[PDB]
């Protein structure tokens, strides 16, 4: 009866490892990609900016 | 006459609070309670158990580990009763018009 | 074990968390070490350090030139003759003469 | 005097090596105390900022 709650707590703490990486790694991706796009906005309007 | 309490003396000031018209129950504020961990712990057993959200959400349950009821509510209960009905009619009590069921709840809940 | 970042004094000293260093020393260290007094120092002549003694200095000497006086002194009575009345001695001691 | 008349060394040696348990009992609970402090940095540590960008994760960050 008191395994059964240890076993509980123990398996919530592994979901709990598994999820904080699966989210950290999608959150990052999109993070990067974000600014991989930014830097290609950028090429195009130094590309168009004007001026000496 | 009261005195300043400086900070080392506070932990005493807490379960031996000084003397008020209101006063709480000084035998019972080691007894109150309000668990800030008692819904996260729940769901992370649930969820160690193999249950989903909604089942999690469907079983979750509030918490009973709370600061306990008043005794008075269920021993007074005819004596309060009447008190609220003569607050409600006579607009708070005002000017002394429910002091009847007071004094008697008084009286009842102190004996001298 | 509950409130970490407030209990500084239960902490590990700022060279454990450095990550860079026969036998060698610890490389774990807590801040409550300061309260021990033979943490660190040795425990050498713990015991040892009462027992250096040295000896007094007063010289009970002082002449007695009686030649100089011709008349008696005072003194002083220090304790009571109980070798007189030594039965009733409880019984009159309270009493003043 | 140290061959006949000298129980001082005796208890002193016994009360010293108390102190030395003692000492050591205290310098364990420390670490141990130590120890928790830094393992509470453990829900903290983050093993994926370690991933360098459009690339995969280590195992040998811990997955």
């Amino acid at each position: 009866n008191a395994f059964s709650s240890f076993d509980a707590c123990r398996t919530g703490l592994l979901k709990q490892q598994s999820a904080a990486v699966e989210n950290s790694l999608v959150r990052q991706n999109m993070a990067d990609v974000r600014a991989k796009a930014l830097f290609e906005r950028r090429a195009v309007l130094l590309d168009l900016v004007e001026g000496k | 006459a009261a005195s300043t309490i400086p900070i080392s003396q506070w932990p005493s000031l807490l379960y031996a609070p000084p003397s008020s018209p209101a006063n709480p129950a000084v035998e019972a504020l080691p007894e109150m309670q309000f668990d800030d961990l008692h819904y996260p712990r729940q769901m992370l057993l649930c969820r160690g158990a193999g249950y989903s959200l909604e089942q999690c959400n469907r079983m979750a349950q509030p918490d009973a580990r709370v600061t306990p009821e008043n005794p008075a509510e269920k021993l007074l209960k005819e004596e309060a009763v009447a008190a609220i009905a003569c607050l409600s009619q006579r607009e708070g009590g005002k000017d002394e018009q429910c002091r009847y069921y007071i004094e008697r709840m008084y009286k009842l809940a102190n004996k001298e | 074990p509950f409130m970490w970042r407030q209990r500084a004094y239960c902490a590990p000293v700022p060279s454990a968390f450095a990550s860079q260093q026969g036998v060698r020393k610890p490389l774990l260290r807590s801040n409550s070490e300061s309260l021990s007094v033979f943490s660190q120092i040795p425990d050498g002549l713990l015991g040892h350090t009462t027992s250096v003694t040295m000896g007094n200095s007063d010289i009970f000497f002082l002449p007695k030139p009686s030649n100089l006086l011709k008349i008696a002194l005072p003194a002083f009575v220090f304790m009571p003759n109980l070798t007189i009345f030594t039965r009733a001695f409880p019984f009159y001691a309270h009493t003043s003469a | 005097r140290l061959t006949f008349f000298d129980t001082e060394s005796v208890a002193l040696q016994s009360r010293l090596r108390y102190a030395e348990k003692q000492k050591l009992f205290h310098q364990e609970l420390d670490r141990e105390l130590a120890a928790g402090h830094i393992a509470s940095l453990v829900a903290e540590y983050d093993p994926v900022a370690t991933r360098l960008p459009f690339q995969p994760m280590q195992d040998r960050y811990r997955v």
